[PDB]
C-alpha cells in the first residue's frame, strides 16, 4: 500500500514544515510576537512585525501553491478511478492493458483510506505447442480460408483451431469459406475438405 | 535512513595559499599636503586637487584622527586601507557647523 | 477548407474499390532535462557572512532542494513507463524474409556501432541534445539512468516481438506467428475479410515498403519536423540562463557582486546591501521552481498518454478513432528520439469510390431478407450482397440472409430473386 | 593560468554572464590571467537500511577518482584502496561486479548498486534489462496454447487527499491587534 501511504507523508510533512516556519526570525529580534510587543512600542515595534509579517505570509503563498499543485496530480487520478470504474468494473473492457495484465474478465473494488484498490482478473495462457500452418487450402481448384480460426496441422492431418484454446476439429464446409482460385496464393496447400451435406444424399 | 541513495551536501575544495599583486610605485600620496595649506579658498569657490601616481597609506591619516566627523557613505573606513582607489580628487573648501 | 457537398438520396451509396497503406509519424516528449540546483551555493556564492544570514529564513532551501529532487526522480519514472512495458529482450531472427515486407530502416543496423536503426539516426540528427544551451553557480545535470542504449535494446525488443509474435507477446507467452498471416488477422480487425490480404499480398507489400521508403524523405527535407520535441528543450535551456543572468541584477543593493559590498563594508552596513540580494535570489529561484514544477505536469501528462499509445497500439490493435493513425489502425511501431518517442502508425484508407443504389431489404416470396453482413448493392440489373469497406459483390443466397418478418411491414424493400443453394 | 584573450590597452578585466569576473591582469606584469572556481560537486551517500547495517558508500558526482581525495567535505573514506569510475562520478566504498542483476539503488548512468552478502558488502554493477530471449519465427510456424491460467492482480489509486483549512490571521498575527 505505498502509493496510497506515500499521499499521506507528502500531506503531512508539508504541513509540519509549514507550523516550524513559526520559529523562524526572518530578520526580526524575535520568533515571537508577544516578546516582540512587550519590549518594544509600536513606533518601532512596526518595524520588527513587518519582517515577521512578510516571511508568514510568504510562507503561507509556498504551502498553497505546492497544494495546489497536489491537487490537480490527485484530481488527475480520481478522473482514472473513475474511468476504471465506468470501464472495468460496469463492463468488459477491450483496451490493453488498461484493466490488468492479460486478457480481462472482470474487477471487483474495495475502499482503502484516500483511494481505491481494483482487483482485475484475468485470462492469460499457459502452455504452448507449435505446428505447422498453412494460410488456404485448394480443395478443388478453389481456395478455402477459415471463417473464424486457423489452420495447423499435427504432421498428419489439418485441423482448423480456434486461436486462443488449442482445439482441432475436423475441417468442413461450414468452418470455411472460399474466394478464388488456387495458385494465386502464397503457401496454399492441397488438402481434402468434408462436404457435411454429401453423406446425407448418399445416404 | 531507510535503504537509498541520500544528496548529504556539497564538497568545494579548499584554497591552498593567498597571493595579493598590487601596482608598486615608490611615491607616497601627498594627503596631508591637502590639509597644510594655510588658507582654503572662499566656498563660493572650492579648490579641486587631483592624486595620482603614488602610495596612499590612508591607515596613518585616519590613526592620526584631528578630524571630528570622517565618515564615507560608500565605504568603510577599516577598509580604506586595503582597498584600492583609480582617480581620488579632493575638494577643499569652508562651510558652516550647521 | 475547400467547399464540399455531399450527393445525398435515400436509395444511394458508396462502396470504395481500392484502398491504400499509409504511415504516418508522431511525436511525442517522455521526459525533460534532470537539472538540480544548489540553494546555497546560488544564493550566497559560498560566503560565511551571506551563509550565516541565510539561515534566518528558515527551511526554503530544503523544500526547494526537495522539490526539484521530485521532479528529477519523475523524469526517470517517466522515461521507464514508456520503454519498459516488455517482460524480456527479443532477439530478431538471423533470416529476414517476412513475405515481401522491408524492415531494414526500423529494425537495427549491426553495422553501425550502435544498434541503431537508419531512421532513429536521423531523428537523432535533426534534434541535436543541446542545440540551445545545454554553469558554475551550483546548478547542474544529472545523467539519466537509461543510457541511451538501453532505451535502444527496449524499442528493439518491442519491435522484434512485433514482428513475430504481435499482439500476443503483451498479454502472457509470446507465441511466434508468420508475419503474412498476423497482417490477415490485422485486416479482420478492421473489417475487411482476410482474402483481400492474401490475394492483393504482393500490392500491399509494395505500398508498405514505399510509404515505409518516404518517411525518411519525409523527416530530412523539413527540419521543423521535430520541432515538438525541439521547444521542450529550448523551454529548458531557456530557463536556466533567465535565471543565471539573474546574478547580475542589483535588486537595490549598491552592487551585484557579494565580494564587492562585503570589501566594501563592514558587516554592520553590509548585512542590509547583503539582505536584498538574498531576497531577490531567493525569489527568482522559487519562480524557477514553480515553473519547473508546472511544466513538468505537463510533460507527465504527455507521458501518460505515450505510455499508452505504446500499450493499446504497439501491443494490440485499437479500435479507437483518430486515436492511432489518420484512417483504420493496422498496427504501430516506436522509436526513440532525444527526451521522446515516435510512433509511426500504419492505417488504412479507403481510396477510390463507386455508388449504386441500395435498397434495405428482398421481398423474396413474401419474407424480408436483411443481410448478415454486407450491404445490398445494385449496378441496375442484379443484386449484390457487399462488404462495407471493400467492394466485393456476391450473388444473393440463403448463407448471407436472414428472415424477419413480412414484406408489407418494411419501408424500401425490393423485390429479388435469392438462390437456394 | 595562461590564457588568450587579447585584451586592449585600455582593457583590464573580463567578464561573465553573471556578473562574475573571469579574466583579469596582473599589475606588474602585464600577462593576462584567466580565474576559474576550484572543483566543486555534490556528494550522495549509498546506504543500505539502518536496520540491515550501518555500512555506506559515498558518490562524488563527476569529479576526477585522482582529484577526489584532494576534496574536503570528516574522514579519507579509504580514498585509493577502494575507487570504481562511472559517468555519474567518482564511487568509494564499492566493489565492482561482472554479473547484472536487477536494479536496487539506482546509481545513475546505467549503473545500480546493491547490498549483497558474500559477510556483506555494497557491490556496484551494470543493471539488466531482462533475461534474453528468442523466438523460432518461421515462414509456416504457429504455435497454439493448450491451457490456461485465472489470476487475480491488485491496483491501487489515490481519490483524494486530507481538507485541511488555515485561518491566515490566526497563523500570521496570533490574536493580536497590532
Ligand atoms: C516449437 O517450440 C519449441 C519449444 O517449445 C521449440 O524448441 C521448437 O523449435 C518449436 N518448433 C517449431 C517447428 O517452431
Ligand atoms: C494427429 O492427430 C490425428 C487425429 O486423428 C491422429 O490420428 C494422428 O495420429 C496424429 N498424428 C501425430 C503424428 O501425432
Ligand atoms: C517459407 O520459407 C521457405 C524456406 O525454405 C521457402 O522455401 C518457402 O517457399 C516459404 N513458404 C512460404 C509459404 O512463404
Ligand atoms: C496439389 O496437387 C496437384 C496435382 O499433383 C499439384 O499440381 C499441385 O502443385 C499441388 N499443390 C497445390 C498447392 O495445389
Ligand atoms: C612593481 O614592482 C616590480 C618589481 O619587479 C617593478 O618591476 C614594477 O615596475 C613595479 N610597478 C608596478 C606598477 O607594479
Ligand atoms: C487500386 O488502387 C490503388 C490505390 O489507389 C492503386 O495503387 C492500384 O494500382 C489500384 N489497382 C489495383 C490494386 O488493382
Ligand atoms: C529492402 O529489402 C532489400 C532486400 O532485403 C534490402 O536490400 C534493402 O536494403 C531493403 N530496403 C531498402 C530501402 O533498400
Ligand atoms: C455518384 O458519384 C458521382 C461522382 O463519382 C456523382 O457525380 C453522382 O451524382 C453520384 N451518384 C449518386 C446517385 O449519388
Ligand atoms: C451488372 O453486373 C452483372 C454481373 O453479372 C452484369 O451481368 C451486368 O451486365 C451488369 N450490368 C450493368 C448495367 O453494367
Ligand atoms: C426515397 O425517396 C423517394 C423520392 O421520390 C421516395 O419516393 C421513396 O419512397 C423513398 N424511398 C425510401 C426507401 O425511403
Ligand atoms: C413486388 O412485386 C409485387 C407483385 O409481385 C408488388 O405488389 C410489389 O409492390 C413489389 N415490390 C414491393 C417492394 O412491394
Ligand atoms: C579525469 O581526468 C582524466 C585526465 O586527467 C580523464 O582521462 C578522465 O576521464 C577524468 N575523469 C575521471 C578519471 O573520472
Ligand atoms: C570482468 O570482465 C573483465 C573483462 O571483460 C575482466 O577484466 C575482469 O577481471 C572481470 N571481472 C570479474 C569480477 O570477473
Ligand atoms: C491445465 O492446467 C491445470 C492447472 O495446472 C492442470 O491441472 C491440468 O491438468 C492442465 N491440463 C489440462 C486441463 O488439460
Amino acid at each position: 500500500l505505498g502509493k496510497l501511504q506515500d499521499v499521506v507523508n507528502q500531506n503531512a510533512q508539508a504541513l509540519n514544515t509549514l507550523v516550524k516556519q513559526l520559529s523562524s526570525n526572518f530578520g526580526a529580534i524575535s520568533s515571537v510576537l508577544n516578546d516582540i510587543l512587550s519590549r518594544l512600542d509600536p513606533p518601532e515595534a512596526e518595524v520588527q512585525i513587518d519582517r515577521l509579517i512578510t516571511g508568514r505570509l510568504q510562507s503561507l503563498q509556498t504551502y498553497v501553491t505546492q497544494q495546489l499543485i497536489r491537487a490537480a496530480e490527485i484530481r488527475a487520478s480520481a478522473n482514472l478511478a473513475a474511468t476504471k470504474m465506468s470501464e472495468c468494473v460496469l463492463g468488459q473492457s477491450k483496451r490493453v492493458d488498461f484493466c490488468g495484465k492479460g486478457y480481462h474478465l472482470m474487477s471487483f473494488p474495495q475502499s482503502a483510506p484516500h483511494g481505491v484498490v481494483f482487483l482485475h482478473v484475468t485470462y492469460v495462457p499457459a502452455q504452448e505447442k507449435n505446428f505447422t500452418t498453412a494460410p488456404a487450402i485448394c480443395h478443388d481448384g478453389k481456395a478455402h480460408f477459415p471463417r473464424e480460426g486457423v489452420f495447423v496441422s499435427n504432421g498428419t492431418h489439418w485441423f482448423v483451431t480456434q486461436r486462443n484454446f488449442y482445439e482441432p476439429q475436423i475441417i468442413t464446409t461450414d468452418n470455411t469459406f472460399v474466394s478464388g482460385n488456387c495458385d494465386v496464393v502464397i503457401g496454399i496447400v492441397n488438402n481434402t475438405v468434408y462436404d457435411p451435406l454429401q453423406p446425407e444424399l448418399d445416404s | 535512513v531507510e535503504k537509498g541513495i541520500y544528496q548529504t551536501s556539497n564538497f568545494r575544495v579548499q584554497p591552498t595559499e593567498s597571493i595579493v599583486r598590487f601596482p608598486n610605485i615608490t611615491n607616497l600620496c601627498p594627503f596631508g599636503e591637502v590639509f597644510n595649506a594655510t588658507r582654503f579658498a572662499s566656498v563660493y569657490a572650492w579648490n579641486r586637487k587631483r592624486i595620482s601616481n603614488c602610495v596612499a597609506d590612508y591607515s596613518v591619516l585616519y590613526n592620526s584622527a584631528s578630524f571630528s566627523t570622517f565618515k564615507c557613505y560608500g565605504v568603510s573606513p577599516t577598509k580604506l586601507n586595503d582597498l584600492c582607489f583609480t582617480n581620488v580628487y579632493a575638494d577643499s573648501f569652508v562651510i558652516r557647523g550647521d | 477548407g475547400a467547399e464540399n457537398s455531399v450527393a445525398y438520396s435515400n436509395n444511394s451509396i458508396a462502396i470504395p474499390t481500392n484502398f491504400t497503406i499509409s504511415v504516418t509519424t508522431e511525436i511525442l516528449p517522455v521526459s525533460m532535462t534532470k537539472t538540480s540546483v544548489d540553494c546555497t551555493m546560488y544564493i550566497c556564492g559560498d560566503s560565511t557572512e551571506c551563509s550565516n544570514l541565510l539561515l534566518q529564513y528558515g527551511s526554503f532551501c530544503t523544500q526547494l532542494n526537495r522539490a526539484l529532487t521530485g521532479i528529477a526522480v519523475e523524469q526517470d519514472k517517466n522515461t521507464q513507463e514508456v520503454f519498459a512495458q516488455v517482460k524480456q529482450i527479443y532477439k530478431t531472427p538471423p533470416i529476414k524474409d517476412f513475405g515481401g515486407f522491408n524492415f531494414s530502416q526500423i529494425l537495427p543496423d549491426p553495422s553501425k556501432p550502435s544498434k541503431r536503426s537508419p531512421i532513429e539516426d536521423l531523428l537523432f540528427n535533426k534534434v541535436t541534445l543541446a542545440d540551445a544551451g545545454f554553469k558554475f553557480n551550483g546548478l547542474t545535470v544529472l545523467p539519466p539512468l537509461l543510457t541511451d542504449e538501453m532505451i535502444a535494446q527496449y524499442t528493439s525488443a518491442l519491435l522484434a516481438g512485433t514482428i513475430t509474435s504481435g499482439w500476443t507477446f503483451g498479454a502472457g507467452p509470446a507465441l511466434q506467428i508468420p508475419f503474412p498471416m498476423q497482417m490477415a488477422y490485422r485486416f479482420n480487425g478492421i473489417g475487411v475479410t482476410q482474402n483481400v490480404l492474401y490475394e492483393n499480398q504482393k500490392l500491399i507489400a509494395n505500398q508498405f515498403n514505399s510509404a515505409i521508403g518516404k518517411i525518411q524523405d519525409s523527416l530530412s527535407s523539413t527540419p521543423s519536423a521535430l520541432g515538438k520535441l525541439q521547444d521542450v528543450v529550448n523551454q529548458n535551456a531557456q530557463a536556466l540562463n533567465t535565471l543565471v543572468k539573474q546574478l547580475s541584477s542589483n535588486f537595490g543593493a549598491i552592487s551585484s557582486v557579494l565580494n564587492d559590498i562585503l570589501s566594501r563594508l563592514d558587516p554592520p552596513e553590509a548585512e542590509v546591501q547583503i539582505d536584498r540580494l538574498i531576497t531577490g535570489r531567493l525569489q527568482s529561484l522559487q519562480t524557477y521552481v514553480t515553473q519547473q514544477l508546472i511544466r513538468a505536469a505537463e510533460i507527465r501528462a504527455s507521458a501518460n498518454l505515450a505510455a499508452t499509445k505504446m500499450s493499446e497500439c504497439v501491443l494490440g490493435q485499437s479500435k479507437r478513432v483518430d486515436f492511432c493513425g489518420k484512417g483504420y489502425h493496422l498496427m504501430s511501431f516506436p522509436q526513440s528520439a532525444p527526451h521522446g518517442v515516435v510512433f509511426l502508425h500504419v492505417t488504412y484508407v479507403p481510396a477510390q469510390e463507386k455508388n449504386f443504389t441500395t435498397a434495405p431489404a428482398i421481398c423474396h416470396d413474401g419474407k424480408a431478407h436483411f443481410p448478415r453482413e454486407g450491404v445490398f448493392v445494385s449496378n441496375g440489373t442484379h443484386w449484390f450482397v457487399t462488404q462495407r469497406n471493400f467492394y466485393e459483390p456476391q450473388i444473393i443466397t440463403t448463407d448471407n440472409t436472414f428472415v424477419s418478418g413480412n414484406c408489407d411491414v418494411v419501408i424500401g424493400i425490393v423485390n429479388n430473386t435469392v438462390y437456394d443453394p | 593560468t595562461e590564457s588568450n584573450k587579447k585584451f586592449l590597452p585600455f582593457q583590464q578585466f573580463g567578464r561573465d554572464i553573471a556578473d562574475t569576473t573571469d579574466a583579469v591582469r596582473d599589475p606588474q606584469t602585464l600577462e593576462i590571467l584567466d580565474i576559474t572556481p576550484c572543483s566543486f560537486g555534490g556528494v550522495s551517500v549509498i546506504t543500505p537500511g539502518t536496520n540491515t547495517s550501518n555500512q555506506v558508500a559515498v558518490l562524488y558526482q563527476d569529479v576526477n577518482c585522482t582529484e577526489v581525495p584532494v576534496a574536503i567535505h570528516w574522514r579519507v573514506y579509504s580514498t585509493g584502496s577502494n575507487v570504481f569510475q562511472t559517468r555519474a562520478g567518482c564511487l568509494i566504498g564499492a566493489e565492482h561486479v561482472n554479473n547484472s542483476y536487477e536494479c536496487d539503488i539506482p546509481i545513475g548512468a546505467g549503473i545500480c548498486a546493491s547490498y549483497q552478502t558474500q559477510s556483506q558488502s555494497i557491490i556496484a554493477y551494470t543493471m539488466s534489462l531482462g533475461a534474453e530471449n528468442s523466438v523460432a519465427y518461421s515462414n509456416n510456424s504457429i504455435a497454439i496454447p493448450t491451457n490456461f491460467t485465472i489470476s487475480v492482480t491488485t491496483e491501487i489509486l489515490p481519490v483524494s487527499m486530507t481538507k485541511t483549512s488555515v485561518d491566515c490571521t490566526m497563523y500570521i498575527c496570533g490574536d493580536s491587534t497590532e
